[PDB]
DNA sequence: GACAGAT
């Protein structure tokens, strides 16, 4: 009885709850948090992970995001431009992530600038953020310094537009 | 032993601004038998040989193309046979003008023929519609000889005709044919689908009655770019965007209003956080500060698309208009050729001359003599389309002279020709950029420092702006209010008649002298109705053609076809493909789309059924 | 009766 997997998510970030890791775990053999992280990456994270993100985080009453933790992009929209000419360039390009766990979502806003994160970003990518993020008006100020896109392959709909 | 050499000018201008060049002063000008044009002789040297010069000159194109009889009877022959049953022979253009006949009894004993001709396309064609009435008067040649000539030239200039008269070539007959293909395909086209609209749309709709419902290469595209703005008009969802502006209130007596470095937002709530963590703040530092100097570039030689676009902007004219009083201003002597796509100066043009004309008008007497005292400033490259040189005034006017219309389109062209004469305009651009908490601004300002073509030209200026207050980085300026503005996305207008000339150049719809007739045809069909501000509303009867057309074949509509037809045509001109194949193929691709046109006609039916 | 485009 040795559940190293869980130890090093406790470390890592990953919140995934009892159900998530046992349907991530490609092979009854032992642990490999290597291929449990790419299953991960691999598998949406609606239904296999835990709930970490604290209730009511979309409103007031809450300042900080403390610890590091993998989150879903679910939407991308460029709130600096109209819905009609999304690629306009009269102004500075701002992102409106909408981002979750498992259970409760979340809202973040491109404050800096991240070029790894653009528009095309497939839905299902998986970002983790490190260190204390602000949380300002019920929104996760998001720069370049506590944004690691780790990436991922999940069902497209929005090839369908 | 004298042999005649007859040289041919497009137009009368020409021929006698040729004849004086070339005869050093010498010529005897009488008119011929048609009352417009007539025949300047002098004496000179040719191959070797002392020969008797006559210089002629047609107006235009000699001839038009139309069909024989019984197919230009309207109820006679169906629409559909004027496609390959239907002859087709080229009578005279303005049968006033004798010209053919004027042309046979010119060239009786000539022995040399010198095409001073336009060196464009239309020119090539119009040399040889001369050549097939010419020719068969003529004498004889002997030993093979060189008796066509074509002299090829695009400046009036002594130097310019002489080098022209040295370096003589040969017509191109494939450049000809290309515009014979263009022309043919042109009226059958046209002829066949307004003939069948027109008594389609008469004897079902009683408003359209004594109307007539023409489709064209160039009417079509051009109502369609009308019709699309109306559709971009109507699709249009205004959306809410909000602006954080902030005021600076530095030495207590101004107060600055800085500009948001992201311009904009489009959500509520993050406009809230944004004013959130701003507005409780009372010092604004500075970061930056920039003072970059910067030229605004004067203008190119003026073409008639510029000239265009500026009388329906600025003096309020419509592009037929414009083009009249152009053409008046041009015969009285006024300015030069009014129809150019030319916008670079000839090498030997004579700019300080021309500038010294207008020295003693009292609005730019000051400057004239500002620049030819202190050297001008060589005019900007631009195009060198070799058919005409810019428009460019040639003698001095005054508003008591010139007529309340006329002068306001010369005062435009001679401001014009002094602005690419004269400097750049050099004006200084001061940016300063603050820190009000988490968020940035700047506040951008702008100083003259030396104007240039300005003074000649003040409506494209530099607007005049206070300078912004002295600062480095480190300064704290205290801050007085930061508010959010609520705004929401404007509609676009209907298109202008300026636009509209720029998207007509664009896509290759219409030439110099056919894009305001194009835009009064359509006028007067009521496809559009022009409105304030020269503005081009679709009607309904210009909306339901144009929608009606991209139900049965959008190929008809859009300002592409007419770049590709023209493009297989260029072959014609280049040797490529032979003239009957291609005149051959294109109409019969344009056939099967006429019979779909009219087996398919009850998509137009639908959507007049609403309106007539 | 008219048309196309272009000079
Ligand atoms: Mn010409
Ligand atoms: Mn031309």
């Amino acid at each position: 009885m040795a559940q190293v997997a869980g130890a090093a998510l406790s470390q890592a970030g990953w919140y995934l709850s009892d159900e998530g890791i046992e349907a991530c775990t490609s092979s009854p053999d032992k642990v490999n948090v290597n291929d449990i992280i790419l299953i991960a990456l691999n598998t949406d994270l609606r239904t296999i992970g835990k709930k970490f993100l604290p209730s009511d985080i979309n409103s007031g009453k809450v300042e900080k995001l403390e610890g590091p933790c993998v989150l879903q992009i679910q939407k991308i929209r460029n709130v600096a431009a109209p819905k009609d000419n999304e690629e306009s360039q009269a102004a500075p390009r701002m992102l409106r992530l909408q981002m979750t766990d498992g259970h409760i979502s979340c809202t973040a806003v491109e404050f800096s600038y991240m070029s790894k994160i653009s528009l095309n970003t497939p839905p299902g990518t998986k970002v983790k953020l490190s260190g204390i993020v602000d949380i300002k008006n019920g929104f996760l100020l998001l720069n370049d310094s506590n944004t690691t896109v780790l990436g991922g392959e999940v069902e497209h709909l929005i090839e369908k537009w | 032993v004298m042999k005649t050499v007859l040289m041919v000018a497009e137009m009368p201008s020409l021929a006698q601004s040729i004849a004086k060049i070339l005869s050093r002063g010498s010529l005897s000008s009488h008119k011929g038998l048609n009352g417009a044009c007539s025949v300047h002789e002098y004496t000179g040297t040719f191959a070797g040989q002392p020969v008797r010069f006559k210089m002629t000159s047609v107006c235009g194109h000699v001839m038009t193309l139309d069909f024989l009889g019984k197919y230009n009877k309207w109820d006679k022959v169906d629409p559909a046979e004027l496609f390959s049953q239907a002859p087709t022979e080229k009578k005279e253009a303005n049968p006033k003008l004798n010209m053919v006949k004027f042309l046979q009894v010119e060239g009786r004993g000539c022995d040399y023929i010198v095409l001073w001709l336009d060196c464009d396309k239309e020119g090539e064609n119009i040399c040889f519609e001369v050549l097939d009435a010419v020719l068969p008067v003529m004498n004889k040649a002997h030993g093979g000889e060189k008796t066509v000539f074509r002299a090829r030239f695009s400046s009036i200039t002594d130097t310019d005709i002489c080098n022209a008269m040295a370096c003589l070539g040969e017509p191109d007959h494939n450049e000809a044919l290309s515009v014979d293909a263009r022309q043919e395909l042109d009226l059958r086209i046209g002829c066949a689908f307004t003939r069948f609209q027109t008594k389609y749309f008469q004897g079902k709709y009683g408003d359209l009655d004594s109307s007539l419902i023409s489709f064209g290469p160039c009417q079509t595209p051009t109502l369609g770019f009308c019709v699309e703005r109306h559709d971009k008009i109507q699709s249009f969802k205004p959306e809410t965007y909000w602006v954080l502006q902030a005021k600076v209130n530095t030495d207590k007596d101004r107060s600055l209003l800085l500009d948001w470095d992201r311009v904009r937002v489009f959500d509520r709530e993050i406009a809230q956080m944004f004013l959130n963590m701003t507005k409780l703040e009372k010092e604004a530092q500075v970061e930056a500060t920039s003072r970059k100097e910067k030229a605004k570039q004067r203008p190119l030689a003026l073409n008639t698309v510029e000239m265009l676009r500026v009388a329906s902007s600025s003096l309020g004219m419509g592009p037929q208009h414009a083009m009249q009083t152009a053409e008046r201003l041009y015969t009285q002597g006024y300015i030069s050729y009014p129809r150019t796509e030319t916008t670079h100066y000839p090498e030997n043009f004579d700019l300080k001359g021309s500038l010294r004309q207008q020295a003693n008008h009292p609005y730019w007497a000051d400057t004239v003599k500002r620049l030819l005292a202190e050297g001008i400033n060589r005019p900007r490259k631009g195009h060198d389309a070799g058919d005409h040189p810019p428009i460019t005034p040639m003698k001095s006017a005054t508003e008591a002279e010139l007529g309340g219309d006329a002068w306001r389109l010369y005062e435009y062209i001679t401001r014009h020709f002094i602005a690419t004469v004269s400097h750049d305009c050099k004006y200084l651009q001061s940016t300063i950029s603050f820190r009000i908490g988490p968020e940035l601004f700047t506040c951008s300002g702008k100083t003259v420092l030396s104007p240039g073509f300005t003074e000649v030209m003040p409506w494209q200026s530099v607007p005049l702006e206070e300078s912004l207050p002295t600062c480095q980085r480190g300064d704290a300026f205290p801050v007085g209010e930061v508010k959010m503005l609520e705004k929401q996305t404007n509609p676009p207008d209907y298109l202008t008649e300026a636009e509209l000339i720029t998207l007509m150049e664009k896509h290759g719809i219409g030439t110099d002298a056919s894009i305001p007739v194009h835009i009064n045809n359509i006028c007067q069909r009521n496809y559009v109705t022009v409105e304030s501000g020269r503005r081009l509303k679709p009607t309904n009867l210009g909306i339901v053609l144009v929608h009606g057309y991209y139900k049965i074949d959008a190929e008809l509509v859009l300002p592409t076809i007419r770049s590709a037809v023209e493009k297989q045509l260029n072959l014609i001109a280049q040797g490529k493909a032979d003239y009957r194949q291609v005149l051959g193929h294109t109409l019969d691709v344009f056939k099967r789309k006429f019979h779909y046109f009219v087996d398919s006609i009850a998509g137009m039916d639908e959507l007049m059924e609403v309106s007539f």
